[PDB]
C-alpha cells in the first residue's frame, strides 16, 4: 500500500515527514519479474533450436515431421527433446541411461487422445509411442500472429514506463511450433516420470487424471527443478463453468 | 630386429607381420530392434 | 536522344589505342583544310598516351579532357570552324564540332553515340579471355592500360584494381580497352576484377548493352561474352557436384560438354536452361544445319513455328483430371509408403508427342 | 534445422592471426593471450597483445583535420639501450627466422610465420612433418587444417587490396627517409616491395609518414624520422645519431605540488617516416 | 451484385474456425454466415460444399452419402479454399459446426460450445487405453537408440545470441497462446473422432496442477 518516512536532527525537534506509495515499487517488481521470465523462455527456446539445428536436419521441423518415411529424423527429435526436458529438471543428467525404444503410430485406433507421446515398457525396456499425425496435425493448425491476448491502472502505467524498440528461417509461426513441441513433450515427459518412480499403475491413474501430478510432482519439481514451462502463465478454459455444466 | 638405427619392429625376413589395432548424432539413432561367437579370441 | 549528322563516329576494337593515322584535316566551307587539330580524351592521363608529333597534316595540336558542358544542348552543340575536332572514347556528350566533319573514335558505343547518323564499325576476329575468379597475380592499374600494355600482352594472369574514387563510365571504358587487348593476345589471358559482386554484375550488363548496339550498328557477333556472378555460382555447384575442380574447368569447357547431349538426345542441357533463365532475369531454341525441327526449352518443335503449338493440338482430360491426378498421387503414396513431398502432374506435350 | 539453407551468417571476427595459435597435441590444451581490441573491424590483422610480444609495437592513433580523421599509427617499445637485433622492429624475410626463435614458440605459429613471410618451403616442411608425426589423421590433420586457411583467408582478404593500393595513382606512400641527403634511409621503397602484401599492409597501418600532402595541403608531422628500414626489415633506430630515450613507463614532493593536474607530454616514440601522397579525402 | 472477395474472406474465416484449422479466435456473426453461404452458393468452384451445408438445414442428425469422386472433389474444393494437409474428418467436423450453428437460434450473445457429433458407440477413456495399449504393445519399435548416449548441446554462443536476437520481437503471450489453443483443438479433434467424452475438468485440472506446482 504506502508507508511514510520522518527525518530528524539529533538536537532539533523540526522534523520533515514524507510519503511514499509502494504502487511504484510494485510496477517496479513486476515489470522486472516479467523481463527476467520472459529472457529466461527465450533462452531455453534458443537452447533447444539450437541443439536441434546441431543434429544437423537438412528438413525444417514440420516437414520432417510430415516425411512419414522418415523415422529415424523423428525418434532423434523425440529423444532430444525428452533429455532436454529431464535435463532441465536435473542439470547434472546429460543422457537418460537405459536405452529407449520407439514406435511412430499412423492410425486413430493406434492413438490415444490428449496423450500424442507417451510410453509403456516391454518388460524390458521402455519404448515411447508417438502420434505423428496428431504432430503434424499441431504444428499445421493455422496460428494467430497478429492477435494481443490478455488492473488497468497498473497496465497503464507500465505502458507508460516501459520502452519498446522499433538471416534465418525462423518467423513466429516457427517458434510457435517448437513450443508446442516443447509443451507436448514436457507432457509426456511428466507422465514417464511418475510412471517410472511410481509404477505403471500409478501412470495409468496419471494418465486418467492428471490431478494426481499435482503431488506426485510438486514434491521434487517445484523445490529442486526448475518450474514448468506453462508456469509462465495461468492457463484457462474460455467460459469454463457454463461449459462443466453442460 | 636390433640394428644401427635402433630397435626395429621388423621381421627378419620376408614381409612384415600382420597387426591391426558421446555426441548423440542422427547416425548414432539405431533401426528396428531385430559367427565364432561361442569360442574364444 | 538526337544527334548531328556532322559528327562521324568509328567504332573499332583498336581503338583503345589511339588511331593517330586516321587522323586528318577537314576543310571547311570554302573547302580550305584546317592546320589546328583539337583532341578530345575521356581523362587528363589519356593526355600522355596521344603523340602530338604523329600529325603532320597538322600544325597545331591540342589535348583537353572532354567535359560535360551543361550550358550547351547536345542536340545543337557549338561549332568550332578554327579547328578539326577529334574525339577518342568519349564518355559524356559531345557539346563541341569541328570544320567538316568532326571525328570520333571510339571502342564503347554508348546511348550517345547509338544514334550518331554516320557510324563505322571495325571487324574483328574474336579472341575471347579467362574469366579467373579466385582470391601469382599481376595488378594492373585499369585506368592506365596502355601503361601496363606491355605486360598486359605478355603475362596471363591479372588483377584488374581500380582507384576508389573512379567513376563509373571510366571503369567501363577500362575494361572495354582491356578486352580489346585480350581479344589482340594470341593466348588467352585470366583476370581477377577486385569489385563487389553487384558492380562486376552491373558493368557486364553494360558491355552486353554496349555489344548489342555494336551488333544493331552491324558488328560481327563474337562468342566472347561473359557470365553473370549467379550463373557463375550455379556452374561452380555443378561443377563441385560432379567432382569437377573449379580451377582445372573452365565454364565455356564444362558448358560444351553437354553438346554431345543437345543433337544427339534432342534435349537442350539443364545447364543451357538455367543459365538462360539467369539471363532473362538480367526461352531457347536452336537446330543443325539442314535440320526440319528445332530443339528448345519447351521440346521439339517445327522449324519457324511459334514455341508453343495451338491450344487444341491435343487432348490430356483423359489423365489431366483431377480425378486421374489423385488416384496416381494416392497409389504412389500407398505403394512408396508416403505421407508428404510427394507431386504427380500431367504431362502436357508441344507439337510432338 | 533452424537456418536458412547456408545463407552465410553476419558476426564478429577475431583478426589477430595469432589467436588461431594452438597445441597441435589435442591432449595438451592451450589458450592464446589475444587482447580484446583484436575484435575491431580495422585495419590492424594483429591484436596489440602479439604485436608488442612479438614486434615490440604498440597501437596509437593520430588525429588528422575540419572533419577529424584518425590515422592508425604504432609506436616504439624498444628501449634506449637495446642493440643488434634487439632493434629489428619487424625483421625481413630474409631475418625473421634468426629473429623470432622459432625452436621456442609453438609449431602452429612458426607455420603462422612461415605463411605471413612467403616461405613456402618451411610451410611445406611443416605440413608432410605433421603429416607424418603424431595423431595426425585423427584431428591434428583438421586442427592444422583449420589454422591454414585462417592464414591463407586472412592473407587473401589482404593482398589483393595490397596490391591495387601498390598500383594505385590516387594514394600513393614511400617508406623511407624524406630527408633524402641521408644515408640510413636508402632504398626503403625496395624493402617493402620485397616483403609480403600482408606485411606491406602492417607496415602502412604501423609507421606513419613524416609528410602527408592532401590534394594541395601538406602536413608535416615531423621534422626527422623516428625509424627507418632496411634489408633487416623495420628497425627502431634513429638515422641520424643517437638513439631516442623510451622510458618504458609501464608494462613490461614540491616537484608534484607545482605539478599537480597539468597537462602532460608522452615520452612515447611514434613511427614517422616517409612521404604519403593522397588524392581527395577518400574516407 | 456482390464483393465476392469480400464475400470469400468471410467466408474463409469462418470456415477456418468451425474447422479448428486456425488457433486465431475473433468475433464472427450472422452477416459472417451470410457471407460464406452466398459465397458458397455463388461460386461454381464450390457448389458441392455448399450442396453438403445445405443439407444441414434438414436433421442434420446424418450422415451424407457420397461417391468417391463427390468425396475427392470435395476435399479438393476445401483444400483449394484454405491453401493447404485435410480429411474427410475435416469435413465432417465442419459439417457438425455448421448443422449446429444453422440450428442455433439468433441470441443476444455467442454460443460457446464443444465440438461433437464426429464420426455412433459412446466410449470411455478406459475402454480407450485398454484397446489401444493392447494394439501399441502388438506393434514393434520402428527404431530405437542405446542406452546412454548424450544430449546434443549446442556449443556457439554467438549462434545463441543471433537466434536470441532473431526471436526477441516475439511475443511469448501470443506463442503461448497459440500454443496452447493448438493442443487442446488437435485433442478435441482426437476425442470427437474418437466417440469418447472429452474430460474438460482433467483438461484444465492440467493447468490447476502447474499452478500447484508453482505456488511451490
Ligand atoms: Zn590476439
Amino acid at each position: 500500500n504506502k508507508v511514510r518516512t520522518v527525518t530528524e536532527i539529533v538536537n532539533s525537534d523540526e522534523k520533515i515527514q514524507k510519503t511514499y506509495e509502494l504502487a511504484e515499487f510494485d510496477l517496479k517488481n513486476l515489470s522486472s519479474l516479467e523481463s527476467y521470465e520472459t529472457l529466461k523462455i527465450k533462452l531455453a527456446l534458443s537452447k533447444y533450436m539450437a541443439m536441434l539445428s546441431t543434429l544437423e536436419m537438412t528438413q525444417p521441423l514440420l516437414e520432417i515431421f510430415r516425411n512419414k518415411a522418415d523415422t529415424r529424423q523423428i525418434a532423434a527429435v523425440v529423444f532430444s527433446t525428452l533429455a532436454f526436458i529431464h535435463n532441465r529438471f536435473h542439470p547434472l543428467v546429460t543422457n537418460f541411461t537405459n536405452k529407449m525404444e520407439f514406435v511412430v503410430t499412423e492410425t486413430n485406433d493406434t492413438s490415444i487422445p490428449g496423450e500424442p507421446i507417451l510410453f509403456t515398457e516391454n518388460e524390458g525396456v521402455l519404448l515411447c509411442s508417438v502420434d505423428r499425425p496428431s504432430i503434424v496435425k499441431m504444428l499445421s493448425r493455422e496460428f494467430d500472429t497478429e492477435a494481443l491476448v490478455n488492473n488497468c491502472n497498473v497496465r497503464i502505467a507500465k505502458t507508460f514506463g516501459a520502452s519498446k524498440r522499433k538471416d534465418f528461417s525462423i518467423t513466429e509461426v516457427e517458434a510457435t511450433q517448437y513450443l508446442t513441441l516443447l509443451l507436448t513433450v514436457e507432457h509426456a515427459y511428466l507422465h514417464y516420470y511418475i510412471f517410472k518412480n511410481y509404477g505403471v499403475f500409478e501412470y495409468c491413474k496419471s494418465l486418467t487424471d492428471h490431478s494426481l501430478f499435482t503431488n506426485k510432482l510438486r514434491s521434487t519439481m517445484s523445490t529442486k527443478t526448475s518450474n514448468l514451462l506453462l508456469s509462465k502463465f495461468k492457463f484457462t478454459i474460455e467460459d469454463f463453468d457454463k461449459i462443466n455444466s453442460n | 630386429i636390433i640394428d644401427e638405427t635402433g630397435l626395429v619392429a621388423s621381421v627378419p625376413d620376408g614381409p612384415e607381420l600382420y597387426n591391426p589395432i558421446n555426441r548423440l548424432q542422427i547416425r548414432n539413432v539405431l533401426k528396428f530392434e531385430g559367427t565364432l561367437s561361442g569360442y574364444e579370441e | 536522344m538526337e544527334c548531328p549528322f556532322q559528327i562521324q563516329v568509328c567504332i573499332s576494337d583498336r581503338f583503345f589505342a589511339f588511331p593517330h593515322n586516321l587522323v586528318e584535316p577537314q576543310s571547311d566551307v570554302g573547302n580550305k583544310l584546317i592546320e589546328n587539330l583539337i583532341v578530345y580524351v575521356p581523362t587528363d592521363d589519356d593526355r600522355l598516351y596521344i603523340d602530338k608529333k604523329q600529325f603532320p597534316k597538322f600544325n597545331s595540336v591540342l589535348v583537353y579532357r572532354h567535359e560535360h558542358d551543361v550550358n550547351i544542348d547536345s542536340r545543337s552543340p557549338k561549332k568550332t570552324a578554327s579547328a578539326t575536332i577529334v574525339y577518342w572514347n568519349p564518355l559524356v556528350p559531345i557539346t563541341e564540332i569541328g570544320a567538316g566533319e568532326t571525328r570520333v573514335f571510339s571502342v564503347l558505343l554508348t546511348n550517345n553515340l547509338f544514334y550518331c547518323n554516320t557510324m563505322i564499325v571495325h571487324h574483328e576476329n574474336p579472341k575471347c579471355p579467362i574469366e579467373f575468379t579466385y582470391p601469382n597475380l599481376r595488378p594492373i592499374a585499369c585506368e592506365i592500360p596502355l601503361s601496363h600494355f606491355k605486360e598486359l600482352v605478355e603475362s596471363n594472369d591479372f588483377l584488374l584494381c581500380f582507384n576508389l574514387e573512379t567513376s563509373t563510365m571510366v571503369k567501363i571504358l577500362s575494361l572495354k580497352r582491356i578486352f580489346c587487348i585480350f581479344q589482340y593476345r594470341k593466348q588467352p589471358a585470366r583476370y581477377v576484377i577486385n569489385l563487389p559482386h553487384e558492380e562486376i554484375d552491373n558493368l557486364y550488363n553494360k558491355l552486353n548493352w554496349e555489344r548489342t548496339r555494336r551488333l544493331m550498328k552491324g558488328d560481327v557477333p563474337s562468342n566472347c561474352a561473359t557470365v553473370n556472378r549467379s550463373s557463375l555460382k550455379y556452374i561452380k555447384q555443378a561443377q563441385s557436384l560432379l567432382g569437377i575442380p573449379d580451377y582445372s574447368q573452365t565454364v565455356v569447357d564444362f558448358v560444351k560438354m553437354f553438346q554431345k547431349i543437345i543433337f544427339p538426345y534432342q534435349l537442350v542441357p539443364n545447364v543451357i536452361i538455367k543459365l538462360n533463365n539467369f539471363d532473362q532475369m538480367v526461352k531457347i531454341r536452336l537446330f543443325c544445319k539442314n535440320d526440319s525441327i528445332a530443339i528448345s526449352s519447351s521440346g521439339i518443335v517445327p522449324i519457324n513455328m511459334p514455341d508453343f503449338s495451338p491450344p487444341n493440338t491435343f487432348d490430356y482430360s483423359d489423365y489431366a483430371n483431377r480425378t486421374n491426378i489423385n488416384f496416381v498421387t494416392q497409389r504412389v503414396l500407398t505403394d512408396g509408403g508416403f505421407s508428404s513431398g510427394i507431386t504427380v502432374t500431367p504431362v502436357k506435350y508441344n507439337y510432338y508427342l | 534445422l533452424v537456418p536458412v539453407g547456408m545463407a552465410p551468417r553476419q558476426m564478429r571476427v577475431n583478426r589477430c592471426i595469432f589467436a588461431s595459435i594452438v597445441s597441435f597435441d589435442a591432449c595438451i590444451t592451450y589458450k592464446s593471450p589475444c587482447s580484446p581490441d583484436a575484435y575491431h573491424d580495422d585495419g590492424w590483422f594483429i591484436c596489440n597483445n602479439h604485436l608488442i610480444k612479438r614486434f615490440k609495437m604498440s597501437k596509437m592513433v593520430l588525429p588528422i583535420f575540419d572533419n577529424q580523421f584518425k590515422m592508425t599509427i604504432a609506436r616504439h617499445l624498444v628501449g634506449n639501450k637495446e642493440r643488434g637485433i634487439k632493434r629489428i622492429l619487424i625483421p625481413s624475410a630474409t631475418n625473421y627466422q634468426d629473429v623470432f626463435n622459432l625452436n621456442s614458440m609453438m609449431q602452429a605459429e612458426q607455420l603462422i610465420f612461415h605463411l605471413i613471410y612467403n616461405n613456402e618451403n618451411a610451410v611445406n616442411t611443416i605440413c608432410d612433418n605433421l603429416k607424418y608425426t603424431e595423431g595426425f589423421t585423427s584431428n591434428t590433420q583438421r586442427v592444422i587444417h583449420s589454422v591454414y586457411a585462417t592464414t591463407k583467408s586472412i592473407l587473401d582478404t589482404t593482398n589483393p587490396n595490397t596490391f591495387c593500393s601498390r598500383v594505385s595513382r590516387d594514394e600513393l606512400r614511400f617508406f623511407d627517409v624524406t630527408n633524402a641527403r641521408a644515408l640510413r634511409g636508402g632504398a626503403g621503397d625496395q624493402l617493402f616491395n620485397n616483403y609480403s602484401g600482408f606485411l606491406q599492409n602492417l607496415i602502412r597501418r604501423a609507421v606513419a609518414p613524416e609528410y602527408l600532402q592532401i590534394d594541395t595541403e601538406e602536413l608535416r608531422f615531423r621534422n626527422c624520422a623516428t625509424c627507418i628500414i632496411d634489408e633487416t626489415g623495420l628497425v627502431a633506430s634513429v638515422p641520424d645519431g643517437p638513439e631516442l630515450y623510451n622510458p618504458i613507463r609501464s608494462s613490461d614532493r614540491e616537484l608534484d605540488r607545482t605539478l599537480s593536474g597539468y597537462e602532460e607530454y608522452p615520452t612515447y616514440v611514434p613511427l614517422f617516416l616517409g612521404y604519403q601522397i593522397i588524392n581527395s579525402e577518400n574516407n | 451484385l456482390i464483393n465476392m472477395r469480400r464475400y470469400r474472406n468471410a467466408a474463409r474465416k469462418l470456415i477456418h474456425h468451425y474447422s479448428l484449422n486456425s488457433t486465431s479466435s475473433t468475433e464472427y456473426k450472422i452477416s459472417d454466415v451470410v457471407m460464406t453461404m452466398i459465397f458458397l452458393l455463388r461460386s461454381e468452384k464450390y457448389h458441392s460444399l455448399f450442396k453438403l451445408l445445405e443439407t444441414t438445414f434438414d436433421d442434420y442428425t446424418c450422415r451424407p452419402q457420397m461417391t468417391q469422386v463427390q468425396t475427392d472433389t470435395l476435399l479438393d474444393a476445401v483444400r483449394s479454399l484454405l491453401e493447404m494437409t485435410i480429411d474427410l474428418t475435416t469435413v465432417d467436423i465442419m459439417r457438425s459446426s455448421f448443422a449446429r450453428c444453422f440450428n442455433s437460434p439468433i441470441m443476444r450473445y455467442a454460443k460457446i460450445v464443444l465440438l461433437q457429433n464426429v464420426a455412433d458407440k459412446r466410449t470411455t477413456l478406459e475402454e480407450l487405453l485398454i484397446e489401444r495399449g493392447e494394439k501399441i504393445q502388438m506393434l514393434q519399435p520402428q527404431q530405437y537408440i542405446n542406452s546412454g548416449t548424450e544430449i546434443p548441446f549446442c556449443d556457439d554462443a554467438e549462434f545463441l545470441n543471433r537466434l536470441l536476437k532473431h526471436i526477441d520481437p516475439y511475443p511469448l503471450s501470443r506463442m503461448y497462446y497459440n500454443a496452447a489453443n493448438t493442443m487442446f483443438y488437435t485433442t478435441m479433434e482426437n476425442y470427437a473422432v474418437s466417440n469418447c467424452k472429452f474430460n474438460i475438468e482433467d483438461y484444465n485440472n492440467i493447468f490447476k496442477v502447474m499452478e500447484n506446482i508453482r505456488k511451490h
